[PDB]
C-alpha cells in the first residue's frame, strides 16, 4: 500500500536525526571534563587537610579552598605569560568571584527575647538583600552592582534561586596578584553571618580540539547554618565551522529543517481537509508532540546561535572576564529538547512494525490492555503517592533521604530495586520504621505487582483465543 | 473487579501468606545459626547462597548483642522475595481474576 | 567525656555565633546507689546487666 | 487420630528451640573475633605496616614469625597449652624436566607440591628435629585440603619451648641457617590458649603456602572448643532440655521401627516418611559427635601444669564445625517438617495437592536449568578464570553465577578481563535468566493450581 | 529407541568426552596466581617510598617519570655478567622494550579569531596525522621513526583509540645500572613533548618450574586533552608444549578432535547433495553448522599459530635482544575465545536427547513453540532498550561515566535491573530529566515488560499441556 513511503521517509528522516545525534555527541570529551573537574574538586584544599571542595563544611574550609588548591589548579607556571592549565587548556580571561548577601535588620525576634540576641539575618530573598556599602568601601567587591550592570541573570541553586547581582571582584592573570587579592579580601572580613551565596566563574579553551569550557562554583551558606557546595562544568562549540565535518553537519541540519517543515505542511493538511477529530489514535498526537519539541529546538538553536557577540567582544579585549553562561544555559536546554525528541522519533518506530500474524497479536494486546492498566495504575499511583506522603512526614527531618517529596520517590523507587540502607531508617525510629518497610515490600511485591500480570495475562489469552478461533473457523 | 478480586481472593492469600511465614522463620533460623559461626569463614555453600536483606553488602558478620526482632525479619522478608516466593500470589490473582 | 567537653561543648556555648543557646546547659546525674563490679575488658557483655 | 502426633510434635518443636536458643547466645565466636585481630590484625612491626592477612614474601613470613606472632604467645592475656609447633614442607630439586631448548641457562628446577614428588632427605646441619624427615604416622598427622593443593601430615617439625625468649633464640638459629630454601611450599604454625578470665578454649592453625611463580598465600583458622560446667539453674536447665531432646530421638527411633514391621518398602514413597529418617539420622549424629566432644574435653582441662608435649587437638575443631552445620541444618528440617502440618482447611489442602502435583515437573526444568547454568558456568571458566578471581576455579564460578542471580555483580573485572566477549556473557545471562529460563517455573506452578481447582470444583459439584 | 540415534548419542557423548578433556587440560589451575603476583608487584606497588601513587592511579607524565625510574626498575631487576629471576623463579627474557607514538605540530586548523595568541596544535592520535621526523638530538633510534614492516608490530586497539606498530623505540639493557642511565639521559633530554599520544612497555618472563611463558605489556594514553590513562596486560602462554606424557596424551586428544570434526564435516557435506537440499529450516542442523564452522576456525587458528615460533629459535639464538612475543599471545587470547564459544555451544546441544519421558517431551515442546512469540516481543523490548540508551547517552554521556559511551549505557541499563547503582551521580548531573528516566525506567521495565514475558511463557505452556493432554486422551 502506501505504507512504503511513510516508511522510506520516516527512515531518511531517521538516520538524519541519528547523524545529528552522533555529530553533536562528538568523540570522547567525557575525558576533558573528567580532568577538569577531579583537578578542581577531588585535590585536597591544602597539604596537610583531607577535605576537598566536594566536602566542605565550614567557612574557614572555603577560605583555605579560595587560597589553595584553585589558585594551584588555576595558574600554571612555564612579559606576564598566559597559563595553560594541561599545557593545552588555556585559561581565558580571568576568573570572577561573587558574593549575594542579606542585610541585618530583615529579621524579627520576639519582643521577650530582645535581650540577650540582637543580630538575626533572614533567609535569602529578593526582598531583604543588602544594597549597601561595608567595610572599607573602596571597590566593586563592596558595593552593590545590579543585575543589569552585570550582565547577569538567575541560578536556581539547591536552597533557592539566586539573582544575578551582589558583590563582585575580577581576578587577575597571574598567580601573585590573585593571591594578594584574596589575601586583602580575608584580611578585611569580607564572608561574615550576613552572605547567603558565593560563586566563582572562568572559562577555558583546549584549542587541540574546539571545545570551549565553561566552569562555575556555587557555595550556598542557609541561615541555619552550614555549607552547600556544588559545580558545573560545560563544554560549548561556538567556532563550529572549521572542518569538513562541520560543512557536513551543517548541510544536516538544513536538511531536518527540510524535513521538519515537510512533516508540518503535511500534518496542517491532514488535519483540514477532513478529519477533525484526528485525536483518538495516538499515532497523530505523537506526531505533534515531535513537531513542537522539533521546532522549540530549532527556534532554540536559531536564537542562540546569533547571539555570540560575546565572544567578538572579548575576543577584541583579553583581560576582562567573559560571559559565557548564557549560552551554557541554553546548550543544557537544546541538549535535554534533543534527546526528548530523539527518544520520541525512536518510539515512533512502533508504527512499523506489523508485518506477520505474530507481531499483530501482540500489538493488539497491548492496545487492548492499556485502558486496564491505566484503570489499575490510577491506583497504584494513590497508594504509592500515600507511601511518599507517610514516609516524608514521619522520616523527612532526619534521614536525608525523605528530606524532600520527589526524594521520597525516588527513594521508594529505589526500595522496590533493593538499592537501600535499611540500618538508617530503623534508627530514625524504633516503631513504625520496621513497620513501613514491612508493610511496603510486602503490598508491593505480593500484590501490587501480581494485579499487573493477572490483566496482562488475562488480555493476552482473550486476544490469542478470540484471534485463532476465527481465523481457524473461517 | 480489581478490589472484588482482592475481596474474593483473601482467603488463599491468607494461606499462601501462613506458608510463606513459616518458610521465612525457617530460613531465618537457619540463616542465622551460621553466621553466628561468623569468626572468619563460614563455608563454601552457605556463604555464596545466603540472602540479606539490603543494606550492608559486604557483611559485617558477628551479630553481638545486636540480634534484634528488626533485622530478622528484614532478612526474612527479603530471602523472600529473591527467591521468588511472593511471585506465588501471582499464581491466585491471576486465576481469580 | 571532660576533654570532649573541653575542647568542643564550651566554645559551642559562649562561643558567640549564629543561633544563640537561650538558656543555659545542665548535667544531670543517677547514683544507682550499688557501685558495679565491672568485667574485665575484652569481649562484650549482653547489653547491661 | 492424628492430634497425638502434632502435640508431641508441637513440645519437640519448643524443646529444640528453647536448645536452639542456648547455643545462639553463648558469645564463644565474638571471642575469636577479638583474638583474629591480636594474631591477624597486626603490623608485623613498629616500622612496617603490613600484616598476617597480606603477607606478600618469605621475609615478610620471617619477620612476622619472630615479630607479632611472638606477641600474643607470651602476652587478653592467655596460657599457652604445651608448646606450639611449626613444620614445613618441601620438594625436591629436579622433581620437574626442563626442556632441553634452554637447558644450558636454568639448573635447579622445582615442582608442584604433591606426595610423589616430595622432599624425604636431610638438609643443612642434621642435628635437630627439624632437618630430619619424619613420616606421617610419627607425626599423628592428617591432611588440610589447602587453598592450592593438599598437604599430608608429615614434613619437618620442630616444636618450640615455653618461655619467650628461648623460642626466640630457637627460631633466630632457624634463620642462621637457610631453612626456608625454594623447595619449600607450606608451612604450618599452629597452637592453643586457656585465657583463664573466661572458659574458652582456642584451637589456632595458621598456614602460609608458597606456590611454584612466586609470593606468599596465607591462611587462618580459629576454633574456640568450649568445656561444659553448671554454675546456675540456668545452665543445668539447659542441660535437662538437652537430655529430654536427647530421650525424644528414643522415641521417634522405636516408632519408626515398630511401623516398618507391616510396610516392606511402602515406606518410600512418601516424601514426608523419607524425611524422618534424615532428621533421625542427622539428629543422631549431632547428639553423637556432641557426647564424643566431652569426652575429649577430660585430660585436655588438664594438660596446663607443666606438660612440653604439643597439644594435638586438631581433631576436635573440625567435628566442631561439623556440628555448627549439622545444627543448622536439622533446624531448617524440622520447622520445614513442622511446615508439614498445616492442612486443616480446604484452601491448604488444594494447595498442597497443587505442590504435590508439580513437584516432577519442576524437578524435569531444575535438571534444564542446571545443564544451562553448567554451560554458561564452563564458559565463565574458560573465559574469565585466569584474571578475575571469582572465577579462578569451577566452584568458584558457580557460586559466583549463583550470587549473580540474586544481584551481587560486580562487572568491573569482568569489563576489564574482556572489553569483547565479557559483556556479551553478563547480558545473554542477565536476559536469558530473568525473562525466560525462571519464569518457566511459574508457568508450571499455575497450570497445576488451575488445574487441581478445576478438578476439585467438577468433583465438588456433582458429590 | 533405534540403532541410529543410539549411535548418535554414543558418538556425542565420546565428543563431549574428547572436548572436555581438551578443555581441562589447557585450564591448568596455578595459572590465575601467576599473574596475579605480576599484577600485584608491577600496579600495586607505589611509585617511591614517599608517595601514594602507583601505576594504576597515574595521573601526568612527572608520575610517568616516576614510575619508570621507580617502581619498574626495582621489579624488573633483581640480585642474588648475572641474571635476573623475579621471585627467584621468573627468569627475565633478554631485555624491555619502550616504545612513544606522537603526533605533529601543525596537523590542526587554528581558528582565525585566536590563531594571533595560539601557535601550537596537536590533533588526536590518527595514523594520517603522526609525526615521522627526528627531533632533539638525532643519534639513535629512541630520535628516529621506525616503520610498522622493520619492528614487527602490529595494532592494539587501545582506550582511546587503535595505535599503530610502528613509533620512536628504545631497546633497555639486562642490568639496572644501565637501564637508569639510559632512562635517565631519555629524560634529561626531552623525550615526551605535548606531542606523544602514547607510551609502550614490553617484556616477557619464563617461571621454568611450570612450562609457562608470561608476556607483559603496560600502556599509557595521552589524550589530547591532558591527563594520562593507563593499561596493563599479563599474559600467560606456552610455547615448549611437549615436555611430558600429560602433553602427549592432549596432542593424541587432539588428533581425535580432528578426525571427529572431518567425520561430522563429511556428513554434513554428504547429507546436502541431494537429500533434503535446503535443510535448513531445522534448528538442530544450524546448531551443528554452527559448531562445524567455529571448529574449523579454532584448528585453522592453532596450525597456523603452533608452525610459527620461529621466534622463539631466533630469541634463543641470541639472548641478548628483545622477544617478540605479542602476536602468539593475541593469537593464543582468540583460540580462547573461539573454544570457550564452542564448548558452550557443544555443551547447549545436549537437549537433542533428553526426551526419555512424557515430561521432558513436553517441557522441550513448550520451550520449542515459545519462540516465535518470545522472539516476536523480544524486538520490541530492544527497540524501547535502545531508545532509552540512547536517551541516557544524550542525558548523562559526559558526566557520569557510567554513560560515557553507548555500549556503557547498555551495560548499565542491565545492571540497574540488578539494583547495583548509584542514583547519586545520575541525580546530580540533571535533576529534572534524570530522575524522570530512572523512575520512568523502573515502572516501565519491572511492571509492563516482564509480566509480558510471563504472561507469554503461561499461555504458552497451558496451551501445549492441553494439546497433549488431548492428543494422547484421543489416541
Ligand atoms: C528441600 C525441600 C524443600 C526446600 C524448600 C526451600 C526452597 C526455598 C524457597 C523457594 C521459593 C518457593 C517456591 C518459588 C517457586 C515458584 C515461583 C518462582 O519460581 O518464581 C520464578 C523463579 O524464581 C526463582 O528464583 C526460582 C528459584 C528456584 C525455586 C523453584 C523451585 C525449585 C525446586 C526444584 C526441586 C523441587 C522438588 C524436589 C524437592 C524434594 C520467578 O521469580 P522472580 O520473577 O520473582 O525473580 C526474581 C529474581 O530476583 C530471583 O531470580
Ligand atoms: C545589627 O543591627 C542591630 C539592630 O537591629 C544593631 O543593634 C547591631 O549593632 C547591628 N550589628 C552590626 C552593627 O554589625
Ligand atoms: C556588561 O556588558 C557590557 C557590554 O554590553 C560591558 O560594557 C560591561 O562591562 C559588562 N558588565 C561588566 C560588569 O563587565
Ligand atoms: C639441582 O639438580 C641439578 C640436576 O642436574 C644440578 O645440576 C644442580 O646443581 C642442582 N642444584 C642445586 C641447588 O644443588
Ligand atoms: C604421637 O602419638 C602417640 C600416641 O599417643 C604419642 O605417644 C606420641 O608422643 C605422639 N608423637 C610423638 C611425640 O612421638
Ligand atoms: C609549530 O607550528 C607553528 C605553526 O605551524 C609554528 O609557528 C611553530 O614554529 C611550530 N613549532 C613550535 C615549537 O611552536
Ligand atoms: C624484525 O624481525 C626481523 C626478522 O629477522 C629482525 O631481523 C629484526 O631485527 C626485527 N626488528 C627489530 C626491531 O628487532
Amino acid at each position: 500500500k502506501s505504507v512504503l513511503r511513510e516508511l522510506v521517509t520516516y527512515l531518511l528522516f531517521l538516520i538524519v536525526l541519528c547523524i545529528l545525534t552522533y555529530g553533536m555527541m562528538s568523540s570522547n570529551v567525557y575525558y576533558y571534563t573528567r580532568m577538569m573537574s577531579q583537578l578542581f574538586l577531588d585535590t585536597p584544599v591544602s597539604k596537610t587537610e583531607k577535605t576537598n571542595f566536594k566536602t566542605l563544611s565550614s567557612m574557614e574550609d572555603f577560605w583555605k579552598f579560595t587560597e589553595g588548591s584553585l589558585l594551584d589548579g588555576l595558574y600554571w607556571k612555564m612579559a606576564d605569560n598566559r597559563s595553560f592549565i594541561f599545557y593545552e587548556n588555556l585559561l581565558l580571561g580571568v576568573p570572577r568571584i561573587r558574593q549575594l548577601r542579606v542585610r541585618n535588620g530583615s529579621c524579627s525576634i520576639p519582643q521577650d527575647l530582645r535581650d540577650e540576641i540582637k543580630e538575626c539575618y533572614d533567609v535569602y530573598s529578593v526582598s531583604s538583600e543588602d544594597r549597601a556599602p561595608f567595610g572599607p568601601r573602596n571597590g566593586t567587591a563592596w558595593i552593590y552592582t545590579s543585575e543589569k550592570d552585570l550582565n547577569g541573570s538567575s541560578h536556581w541553586g539547591i536552597i533557592a534561586t539566586y539573582s544575578g547581582a551582589g558583590y563582585y571582584l575580577d581576578l587577575s592573570r597571574t598567580r601573585e596578584e590573585t593571591a594578594a587579592q584574596v589575601a586583602s579580601l580575608k584580611k578585611n572580613v569580607w564572608l561574615d553571618r550576613g552572605t547567603r551565596a558565593t560563586f566563582i566563574d572562568f572559562s577555558v579553551y583546549n584549542a587541540n580540539i574546539n571545545l570551549f569550557c565553561v566552569v562555575r562554583l556555587l557555595v550556598e551558606f542557609p541561615a541555619t547554618g552550614g555549607v552547600i557546595p556544588s559545580w558545573q562544568f560545560q563544554p560549548l562549540k561556538l567556532i563550529r565551522y572549521v572542518t569538513t565535518f562541520d560543512f557536513f553537519l551543517a548541510a544536516c541540519e538544513i536538511i531536518f529543517c527540510f524535513f521538519i517543515f515537510y512533516y508540518v505542511v503535511e500534518e496542517i493538511l491532514e488535519i483540514r481537509i477532513h478529519k477533525l477529530h484526528y485525536f483518538r489514535s495516538f499515532w497523530n498526537c505523537l506526531d505533534v508532540v515531535i513537531v513542537v519539541l522539533s521546532v522549540v529546538a530549532i527556534g532554540i538553536n536559531i536564537y542562540r546561535t546569533s547571539n555570540v557577540e560575546v565572544l567578538l567582544q572579548f575576543l577584541e579585549d583579553q583581560n576582562t572576564f567573559p560571559n559565557f553562561e548564557h549560552l551554557a544555559y541554553w546548550q543544557i536546554q537544546f541538549n535535554n529538547i534533543a534527546a526528548v525528541t530523539v527518544f520520541f522519533v525512536w518510539i515512533k518506530l512502533f508504527k512499523f512494525i506489523n508485518f506477520n500474524r505474530t507481531m499483530s497479536q501482540l500489538s493488539t494486546t497491548m492496545s487492548r490492555c492499556a485502558k486496564d492498566l491505566f484503570g489499575f495504575a490510577i491506583m497504584f499511583f494513590i497508594i504509592f503517592l500515600a507511601y511518599a506522603q507517610l514516609a516524608y512526614l514521619v522520616f523527612g527531618t532526619q534521614v536525608d533521604d525523605f528530606s524532600t517529596f520527589q526524594e521520597c520517590i525516588f527513594t521508594q523507587f529505589r526500595i522496590i530495586l533493593g538499592d537501600i540502607n535499611f540500618a538508617e531508617i530503623e534508627e530514625a525510629n524504633r516503631v513504625l520504621g520496621p513497620i513501613y518497610f514491612t508493610t511496603f515490600v510486602f503490598f508491593m511485591f505480593f500484590i501490587l505487582l501480581n494485579m499487573f500480570l493477572a490483566i496482562i495475562n488475562d488480555t493476552y489469552s482473550e486476544v490469542k483465543s478470540d484471534l485463532a478461533q476465527q481465523k481457524a473457523e473461517m | 473487579v480489581f478490589g472484588k478480586t482482592l475481596c474474593r481472593a483473601l482467603p488463599e492469600l491468607l494461606g499462601v501468606t501462613l506458608g510463606l511465614v513459616v518458610l521465612g522463620v525457617a530460613y531465618a533460623q537457619l540463616a542465622i545459626l551460621l553466621v553466628s559461626s561468623c569468626v572468619d569463614s563460614l563455608w563454601s555453600v552457605a556463604q555464596a547462597l545466603l540472602v540479606l536483606c539490603p543494606g550492608t553488602g559486604l557483611s559485617t558478620l558477628c551479630p553481638a548483642e545486636s540480634w534484634h526482632l528488626s533485622p530478622l525479619l528484614c532478612v526474612g522478608l527479603w530471602a523472600l522475595r529473591l527467591w521468588g516466593a511472593l511471585r506465588l500470589g501471582a499464581v491466585i490473582l491471576r486465576w481469580r481474576y | 567525656l571532660w576533654p570532649w567537653m573541653a575542647h568542643v561543648l564550651l566554645p559551642y556555648v559562649h562561643g558567640n555565633q549564629s543561633s544563640p543557646e537561650l538558656g543555659p546547659p545542665r548535667l544531670r546525674q543517677v547514683r544507682l546507689q550499688e557501685a558495679l563490679y565491672p568485667d574485665p575488658p575484652g569481649p562484650r557483655v549482653h547489653t547491661c546487666s
